[PDB]
């Protein structure tokens, strides 16, 4: 019963004109001893309506959602995370690319790497660099953006299932690019998304300041 | 990490219970927490309670963790600032520790009256609450005899007898198989508890339940002395419904409330029907 | 409206309880367009007397729907206030429904809640808004007292069912069947033992509902229950009302089943919602019960009926009990929307709300 208490409820508001852009999630004041279990990834509360609650500490999030469960809490904000903490590869480039708009990519006139900046959604988007920036402290006033980004690439209504599907898509992309699965846990999904997008950008760069920052790694 | 070291070092006071040390460690880690949101603090302390009950497999640790989480939720429901709310949580935790560390003395003061002059008391294993109750009773110029079982898993009965011999109280160590033999010579049974379930029963040493039955077959009074932080929202239907995290030769078992006469807590002398009322009023 | 007189000879112990007939009806003493009672009200009374609507939740929901329609089609007269007028008008309707069939505990609680709501309506506020507010209040009551309560009870009972269990049920209960189906859908693999009894034989309503869901089920009568209990793991029983003294008022074959289950060390579980809790107490099944139609005990055995003309014998009288009271010592726990509580926590829930 104590594991069911909430503080803010994610109002899943999926209007359908375009599912990849204008789907949003805003948190309202709702403790009300919520009926279902609550999972906290990074200051964001998700009700476990479809999935169940799992205990213990495992390696990755796949180890949790393979049995049909989700951990009580996991991520960088947890001192004792249910998943093993890990670092990443190309966070530096994803942070240095936080000064350009997407109009800066479209004014160049090339659609080759604009393809590469369409993995998580299919629509040309670059807000993952704004998420993975150095300034972007993950606290309050930022849950809505992260949850809307998760819902826009989830293809579902239950936020936990959207998280699981996003992690599955991350793993599928890593397998398609010949990368390992142990390099991509469920610790920080946004950083892994940014790393994959930046790797695809680096791969598509030879088909072309932005070019310098892209070719600065080899 | 280092939370287990602090929790095990807090148990350098031989009189401090495990749940009290767990609550003190939780309050210390709430004080030293650098979080800026209530959800992150709740999740971190939940995982910390998980680690603590992973270290010590007693029901009292889980009860204290659930009580601390309920207190956190209650203090968060009011202010909703997490700064003034954090100061309120700190001061309320200080007051709660100061009030809960002296509950054993109150339990003894309110329970030692039920012991007559020349009666016979039966205890199962070593517990600090029964020891304090017997000390408060012998301090009132009372004379009685004490029978204690050896508790074969870990010989706590011999330790209880050695602790009682320093109080100049006639104590006799009996075997665990001789419970039904000395049951007729005992005037009352007084046992401790590691956790009080919702309905009113207790969760205690493996040789407790079989002693509550033999007393019921002889109309012997059966009293349970336990603190308030041991109230846990559990409902075991039988001996198999007890979670394996608490039993592990089982190390613990459940006793139904129909075999319990009275409970002596810091809230007073209660019936097995008051624990459920308290747990419902708490909304744990 | 004339009074419904008793049919047949009653038992000397149940002489204070009305005994009616299924063939007997008060409609033959009323108008075809109802004058004193409401059309929805007489329809509900006829459906209750004929036995078309017999489930507790079903009866209460039908009563609340009829009351919604009555409140919708009711307009206040001049010089009158709705707060007193509606309550004074609803009393003959309730008395007529009682004369049709004795009201259950859920119906009594719904009537009390509706009276408390109608009395609480302001005086200066309009009627076109008061009727809509009453309808919305009844809808919210139905939504949060039956549906969400059943969902919470099923969620609380799911964690008590294990793989390989042998659950034993009795009669036909909506909550028990919903819990079993939800547990089978979530992933629990067990089997159910359905216990039935004469003359209603409503247990078949559950059996055919468990086969359609794929749950392995067994069927047997109540006198042979002691034969099947050694292999039963848990006993799930439905309750019509939880008395203030901890006793459980349910179908006539509930207390006996709970007693026989105790002799086999089988835990007895009772499922009920908090809106069926009553402040009244009861020590036995004699001070208050319902005497059904005694002609239902007549069975077709072989080629003749032994009780075909039982009324010809002055000393022969048939007893048809509908309800039974189980003491609190035979019940282990009660699953409500507040969780799993002991059978001694009934007044507490009555005191909180």
């Amino acid at each position: 019963m104590n594991s069911q208490y909430m503080f803010d409820y994610p109002a899943i508001n999926i209007d359908v004109r375009c599912h990849r852009l204008l789907s949003s999630v805003s948190y309202v004041a709702y403790n009300k001893f919520h009926t279902h279990d609550v999972s906290t990834y990074e200051h964001c509360e998700i009700p476990l309506e479809k999935l169940r609650l799992g205990f213990g500490r495992r390696n990755s999030l796949a180890d949790f959602y393979s049995l049909g469960e989700l951990p009580a809490s996991w991520g960088p904000a947890c001192y004792f995370s249910s998943v093993k903490p890990m670092m990443y590869t190309f966070q530096g480039m994803a942070s240095d690319l936080s000064r350009f708009d997407l109009t800066s990519f479209s004014r160049k006139g090339l659609p080759n790497v604009l393809k590469a900046l369409s993995w998580p959604l299919g629509i040309p988007d670059c807000e993952i660099f704004s998420i993975c920036s150095d300034r972007f402290v993950r606290g309050l006033q930022t849950r809505d953006q992260l949850m809307s980004y998760i819902l826009r690439m989830g293809d579902s209504h239950s936020l936990d299932e959207c998280i699981v599907q996003a992690h599955k898509k991350i793993l599928q992309e890593a397998r398609r690019l010949g990368l390992s699965d142990e390099h991509y846990n469920g610790y920080d999904l946004f950083r892994e998304i940014g790393s994959l997008v930046c790797l695809r950008l680096i791969n598509a760069e030879p088909f072309d300041d932005v070019r310098t920052v892209i070719r600065s790694y080899r | 990490e280092l939370i287990e070291y602090f929790k095990s070092q807090m148990k350098e006071d031989p009189d401090m219970a495990s749940a009290v040390a767990a609550i003190r460690t939780l309050l210390e880690f709430l004080k030293r927490d650098k979080g800026e949101t209530i959800q992150g603090l709740r999740a971190n302390l939940t995982s910390a309670i998980e680690t603590l009950c992973g270290v010590d497999s007693s029901v009292a640790v889980s009860s204290g963790g659930e009580l601390f989480l309920r207190f956190i939720s209650l203090a968060s429901l009011e202010y909703s600032d997490y700064s003034k709310c954090k100061k309120i949580m700190i001061e309320r935790g200080e007051l709660f520790l100061r009030r809960i560390s002296l509950s054993r003395n109150k339990i003894a003061d309110l329970c030692h009256t039920f012991i007559k002059d020349g009666a016979t008391i039966l205890t199962h294993a070593y517990s600090r609450v029964v020891l304090r109750v017997l000390e408060a009773a012998v301090a009132a110029k009372k004379r009685f005899s004490v029978y204690v079982t050896e508790s074969q898993p870990d010989l706590s009965g011999k330790k209880m007898a050695k602790a009682l011999c320093h109080l100049n109280v006639p104590v006799t160590v009996v075997l665990d198989a001789a419970v039904g033999y000395i049951m007729e010579k005992a005037d009352l049974v007084i046992v401790g508890a590691e956790g009080v379930v919702e309905n009113g029963g207790i969760i205690n040493k493996i040789g407790t339940n079989q002693m509550a039955v033999c007393a019921k077959a002889q109309n012997k009074p059966f009293y349970v002395v336990a603190e308030s932080f041991k109230f846990v929202r559990l409902f075991p239907l039988n001996q198999q419904d007890v979670p394996d995290k608490f039993k592990y030769h089982p190390w613990v078992d459940y006793t139904a409330p129909s075999l319990i006469t009275l409970l002596f807590t810091d809230l007073g002398v209660l019936t097995p029907s008051a624990v459920s009322d308290e747990l419902i009023k708490l909304y744990l | 409206v004339p009074t419904r007189k008793d049919y047949g000879s009653k038992v000397s112990l149940f002489s204070h309880l009305p005994q009616y007939s299924r063939q007997n009806s008060l409609t033959q003493f009323m108008s075809i367009p109802s004058s004193v009672i409401h059309p929805a009200m007489v329809r509900l009374g006829l459906q209750y007397s004929q036995g078309l609507v017999s489930g507790s939740n079903a009866r209460c929901i039908a009563l609340l729907r009829a009351l919604q329609q009555v409140i919708q089609d009711y307009t206040t007269p001049p010089n009158e206030e709705l707060s007193r007028d509606l309550v004074n008008k609803l009393k003959p309707y309730m008395s007529f429904l009682t004369q049709c069939r004795p009201l259950s505990a859920s119906m009594h609680n719904a009537i009390k809640f509706l009276n408390k709501e109608i009395t609480s309506v302001g005086s200066s506020k309009r009627e076109e808004e008061a009727k809509s507010e009453l309808r919305a209040a009844i809808d919210r009551y139905v939504q949060e007292k039956i549906v969400l309560a059943a969902q919470a009870i099923s969620r609380f009972a799911y964690q008590k069912i294990s793989n390989g269990d042998v659950i034993l049920v009795y009669g036909c209960s909506s909550l028990v069947s919903r819990i079993l189906q939800e547990a089978w859908t979530e992933g629990r693999r067990f089997r159910v033992v359905v216990v039935d009894s004469r003359p209603w034989l409503e247990g078949r309503h559950t059996l055919r509902s468990l086969v359609h869901a794929g749950v392995p089920a067994s069927y047997l009568l109540i006198p042979a229950a002691s034969y099947v209990l050694p292999e039963v793991s848990k006993v799930l029983l439905g309750a019509h009302a939880l008395l203030a003294n901890g006793s459980v008022m349910s179908r006539v074959g509930t207390a006996q089943l709970a007693l026989v289950a105790r002799a086999h060390n089988v835990p007895v579980l009772v499922c009920c919602e908090t809106y069926k809790f009553c402040e009244r107490v009861q020590t036995d099944a004699f001070v208050s019960n319902e005497l059904d139609d005694p002609d239902d005990l007549q069975c077709k055995r072989g080629e003749h009926v032994a009780l075909a003309n039982w009324q010809n014998h002055a000393s022969l009288r048939l007893l048809n009990l509908v309800y039974d009271v189980t003491p609190p010592e035979l019940v282990d726990l009660v699953i409500t929307e507040l969780g799993m509580i002991p059978c001694s926590s009934v007044p507490v829930v009555l005191r909180v709300k």
